[PDB]
RNA sequence: CGGUAGGGGAGCGUUCCGUGUUAGGGAGAAACGCGUGCGUGAGCCGCGUUGGACGAAGCGGAAGCGAGAAUGUCGGCUUG
RNA sequence: AGGGUGAAAAGAACCCCCAUCGGGGAGUGAAAAGAACAUGAAACCGUAAGCUCUCAAGCAGUGGGAGGGGGACCAGACC
């Protein structure tokens, strides 16, 4: 019983093409290229969902270091953090970064508690 | 009827005229009149005043991530095991409570502080495509993952007041 | 010239970074006193 | 319904023996130009293609006149395009037994003439109105009359289209 | 020629209408100065608390930026240029973002009096290359400082800025003058803070 | 010498547009010329 | 290059260009006006005028000079007849050049050279 | 609970046959196009201002049964 | 190598552009399906509308997303 491949192929191709919408140039056109480009996209995605978790801690820490450095002459990120722990506070770095921007006065207070107690 | 009339007149008679669709009966309401302002209020509404909330926020720990919650708002979290839709739950790990008048800083936790929230929904996340690929080793693995997720609504933040506040006082 | 160079993994062995100093080797993670027992993450109220 | 119904006369030339590129080189000029200007230009142009394109355009003018009854003075060329036709291949001999392929390209040309003055009643009247005035004026009339008024080229030219659907001035 | 025909009139009018309605319902901008956690309006908005803050266009607008002045007399080239780079890049604001310019402007004055340790005045070597073969040119630091002394500090800070689009666009915020005077008095420059110990040389 | 690669859709579209811009200057000469012969005052020019 | 090489080459070699120009003049003097290509016309000015100036003097010498340029005797004799009459007062400038629509086949710019 | 050569398990689809001259279908089938739908994926389920007469699901059977590579191969269409 | 207008040639009278071809109306037809005519994918060629590029270095994507635009009903979302 002869079987033409029929649409079984074209569907697959089409469902790939949908993926690759808005790729500049022949990456959005030719099937054969589109394949690869799909794979690479998916791959980067996977990679950078891991990079992401690295990079926001990067960021947050940076912003925090900026936010503290303003108060004391001699004060750091490092110093700060060590002080947060020996005072037993749980706040992670996302929260201290977002509170650094969006509620600056709060961070000033926190610093004043760590200082009072280290005193 | 004025649609059937103006369409049959723009059909039969080519090159339509303004007098036929808009008769000279209508002068429009005057720009300072109440009957102008009810229309212009209908179609171009003024932005409505924001609904009231308490001014307060808390930093709470769910599934070991720390959220900033403000009451009246819903957030996404880890699935809470054995939580059902329309359930009243209390989040008991509370690190920080701000009020524009004061801020309570726990060591580690604000004691007796509790966040009353209601579980409005149980979901699955947008599908993340996990894709394992090695070049030339002729190996690819396409695998979707949909994380289970719980959508909860913060109602109120309570039982802080007794705890010692601090403040910036100049 | 009677001496060779260091190509590839040779060169890597030679040039990779190491803390030689006896003091920085023996360092270690800071020791913080334990935490007081924390409450239940979330409890069901009915 | 649509402005495409009222203003427009479409004319397709089929299988003109210009190659598509050459023909484009003329058509790009006359796009958006008054029927008169376009005439005189296509009379004096250097290119070969201009002659068939001319015959074409003149024809589409006669059609706007005789069939849909338009004034020739008010004709502009709104939309004009060229698309590839049926290519005829022929093989010719070359040096040292190699052959080669000659293609003798044809094309379709589509010229779409559009009257400017049609709709002008609604046009100039709606220009007359400030943005608030117009909304207050449409606060009376039924859905029927609203649709009948704004069905001109008006919404597009001044880029109101997505705005009026947001003001709840319309149904889709 | 700007047409006053009813058509263009109408168009601008309508556009100001769209702009009006889009300005009314949109969330107000609240600048970051003693800005408390939230306004009762934002609270209806998208989630900016549990996501990382990113600056919007109202913030970084060029007109707002601090100006600074560095007296470069008896400062040490590198150690100063680091501080300068920090401030230009924005790394000292809590609002810092790598992808945006949150930074300052910096005005460096007395750029011939800048100080450099060791034999460096006669040794350190500024080379630039034509792009033809044998197109190499070398200056000692001192020839340079006698000829066009601003290039020294421009070239020492440009090294510590990022490279690439935001890098270059940044570098335009470094305004250098050889004299003790700068024509920016209108911008009201503050002086630049230096927390470095060794930055000030004494003879 | 041959084309090591094949020329990208967009770049080709620009080169061909350049070649189509010449039609534009020839359209200006053509227009100016018609407006000349349309006053019947030119003794340097003749049409039949 | 050419700096101050003034001749009209007409895209033909020497022999041909000569013969062409002679031809074109016997044509112009036979019919009095003709249709050609702009270059050919402009080039032909000089030789037209050479012939007319030639006929204005009328000497047997001049007549033999013209005879040995123009191809057809009859046109020469008629030239020496008409010219003193028609052109006697005109100092130079015996030809008008009136340009037209370019040719269909090659789009070569055309022209009408008139015996004025 | 990384994985090539490689072995083992569990599946999806294509055309056809049985049930079957089936359910359904000019109140619009196949197909073609779409999806804020569901799957670990192969895919499924839903929808159509296209299309114009066929044909599922279930439980089974069979293969000319799945393509991106063969200086493959045939048509079409580019580049220069 | 070159198959499939429609059930039926009913294969388009007449007017207009008009040297023919080709076209636009009208008329036939359930439908124009209009003779190069049935479904009509991709490459490839364009046209229109939304955003955007002329100090720029780059297997073209991806995570972050400034500013602008669009169809919503879970308007905090989607494109
Ligand atoms: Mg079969
Ligand atoms: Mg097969
Ligand atoms: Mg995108
Ligand atoms: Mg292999
Ligand atoms: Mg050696
Ligand atoms: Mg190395
Ligand atoms: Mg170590
Ligand atoms: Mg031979
Ligand atoms: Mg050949
Ligand atoms: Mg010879
Ligand atoms: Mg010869
Ligand atoms: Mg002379
Ligand atoms: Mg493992
Ligand atoms: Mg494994
Ligand atoms: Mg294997
Ligand atoms: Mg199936
Ligand atoms: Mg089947
Ligand atoms: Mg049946
Ligand atoms: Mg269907
Ligand atoms: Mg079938
Ligand atoms: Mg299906
Ligand atoms: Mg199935
Ligand atoms: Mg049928
Ligand atoms: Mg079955
Ligand atoms: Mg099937
Ligand atoms: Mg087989
Ligand atoms: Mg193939
Ligand atoms: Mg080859
Ligand atoms: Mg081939
Ligand atoms: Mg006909
Ligand atoms: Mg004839
Ligand atoms: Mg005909
Ligand atoms: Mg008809
Ligand atoms: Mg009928
Ligand atoms: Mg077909
Ligand atoms: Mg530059
Ligand atoms: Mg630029
Ligand atoms: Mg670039």
């Amino acid at each position: 019983t002869r079987v033409k491949r029929g649409y079984i192929a074209r569907r697959r191709r089409k469902k790939i093409r949908f993926f690759a919408s808005s790729f500049r140039g022949a990456h959005s056109r030719l099937t054969r290229t589109i394949a690869q480009q799909k794979i690479r996209a998916l791959v980067s995605a996977h990679r950078d969902r891991d990079r992401q978790k690295r990079d926001f801690r990067r960021l947050w820490i940076t912003r925090i270091n900026a936010a503290i450095r303003e108060r004391g002459v001699y004060y750091n990120y490092s110093k700060f953090i060590h002080d947060l722990y020996k005072r037993q506070l749980l706040l992670n770095r996302k929260i201290l970064a977002q509170i650094a921007i969006l509620n600056p006065n709060c961070i000033y207070m926190i610093y004043n508690e760590i200082i009072k107690k280290e005193d | 009827l004025k649609a059937e009339f103006e369409e049959f007149q723009r059909p039969p008679n080519q090159k339509p005229q303004l007098s036929d669709v808009l008769p000279d009966d209508f002068q429009a309401p005057e720009p300072g009149t109440p009957e102008y302002n009810d229309i212009i209020n209908q179609f171009l509404p003024k932005k409505g005043p924001p609904p009231p909330r308490e001014e307060i926020f808390a930093v709470v720990v769910i599934g070991s991530r720390q959220y900033i919650v403000i009451p009246g708002r819903w957030i996404y979290t880890q699935r809470l095991k054995g939580a059902t839709v329309n359930d009243k739950i209390v989040l008991n790990k509370v690190l920080l409570v701000g009020t524009k008048a004061s801020t309570y800083i726990g060591t580690p936790i604000v004691t007796n502080a509790a966040v009353h929230a209601v579980v409005e929904e149980q979901l699955l996340d947008d599908k993340v495509i996990v894709f394992k690929y090695k070049k030339k080793k002729n190996y690819r693995r396409n695998i979707g993952h949909r994380q289970p997720i719980t959508r909860i609504k913060i109602t109120g933040i309570t039982g802080y007041e007794d705890y010692p506040a601090s403040t910036l006082e100049a | 010239s009677s001496r060779p160079q260091k190509k590839g993994t040779a060169h890597h062995m030679k040039t990779r970074p190491k803390k030689t100093a006896r003091w920085d080797i023996k360092r270690g993670p800071a020791v913080y006193p334990p935490l007081p027992p924390l409450p239940a993450e979330w409890t069901i109220v009915s | 319904p649509e402005p495409g119904k009222c203003d427009e006369i479409t004319t397709r030339g089929y299988s003109i023996s210009m190659s598509v590129d050459k023909a484009r080189r003329v058509i790009d000029q006359i796009r958006g130009r008054s029927y008169a200007e376009t005439l005189m230009i296509l009379e004096l142009m250097p290119y070969r293609a201009c002659y068939p394109i001319f015959k074409l355009i003149y024809s589409a003018a006669a059609n706007a006149s005789h069939n849909k009854q338009f004034n020739k003075a008010n004709l502009i060329i709104s939309k004009a395009e060229v698309n590839k036709g049926i290519t005829l291949k022929k093989v010719k001999p070359r040096a040292r037994g190699r052959s080669y392929m000659i293609k003798r390209p044809t094309c379709h040309i589509t010229i779409v003439l559009r009257d400017i003055t049609h709709f002008d009643s609604y046009d100039k009247f709606l220009e007359s109105l400030t943005p608030k005035k117009l909304i207050a004026l449409l606060g009376l009339m039924s859905t029927g009359r609203r649709r009948e008024l704004l069905c001109g080229r008006f919404r597009e030219n001044h880029k109101i289209k997505s705005f009026l659907y947001k003001i709840a001035l319309f149904k889709r | 020629r700007k047409s006053t025909s009813a058509s263009t009139k109408c168009t601008e009018e309508w556009r100001q209408l769209k702009e009006a309605v889009k300005k009314e319902f949109a969330i107000p901008h609240v600048p970051l100065d003693q800005r408390w956690m939230f306004t009762l309006e934002e609270a209806t908005g998208p989630d900016i608390w549990n996501t990382t803050w990113y600056p919007k266009s109202a913030d970084h607008v060029p007109t707002d930026k601090k100006w600074y002045v560095v007296d470069a007399t008896d400062l040490i080239l590198g150690r100063m240029a680091s501080t300068i780079a920090i401030h230009i890049r924005g790394k000292n604001l809590a609002s810092y973002t790598p992808s945006v310019d949150m930074g300052a402007f910096v005005i460096v004055v007395n750029a011939d009096k800048v100080a450099v340790s060791g034999k460096k005045r006669t040794q350190k070597l500024y080379r630039r290359h034509s792009g033809r073969p044998g197109g190499l040119k070398e200056e000692t630091f001192d020839q340079l400082q006698k000829r066009i002394p601003e290039r020294i500090i421009e070239h020492a800070v440009r090294g510590m800025l990022p490279k690439g689009r935001l890098g270059r666009y940044l570098f335009n915020h470094l305004k250098v003058y050889k004299g003790a005077e700068h024509p920016h008095q209108a911008q009201q420059p503050i002086d630049l803070p230096l927390r470095d110990k060794r930055i000030r040389v004494e003879k | 010498a041959v084309p090591k690669k094949r020329t990208s859709i967009y770049k080709k579209r620009i080169r061909k547009n350049i070649w189509k811009k010449k039609g534009y200057w020839a359209a200006l000469k053509a227009f100016s010329l018609a407006k000349s012969l349309s006053t019947g005052n030119s003794k340097s020019f003749f049409v039949r | 290059m050419k700096h101050g090489r003034k001749i009209h080459r007409l895209s033909r070699p020497a022999d041909q260009r000569r013969a062409l120009l002679r031809g074109l003049t016997t044509q112009l003097l036979k019919h009095g006006r003709i249709k050609t290509t702009r270059a050919k016309a402009s080039a032909m000015r000089k030789y037209v005028d050479k012939m007319i100036t030639l006929a204005k003097e009328g000497s047997l010498h001049k007549r033999r000079q013209a005879l040995g340029f123009i191809y057809e005797k009859q046109i020469v004799h008629a030239l020496f007849a008409e010219v003193p009459e028609r052109y006697g007062d005109r100092n130079g400038g015996y030809t008008r050049i009136i340009r037209t629509l370019p040719r269909r086949g090659d789009n070569a710019p055309m022209a009408y050279i008139e015996l004025v």
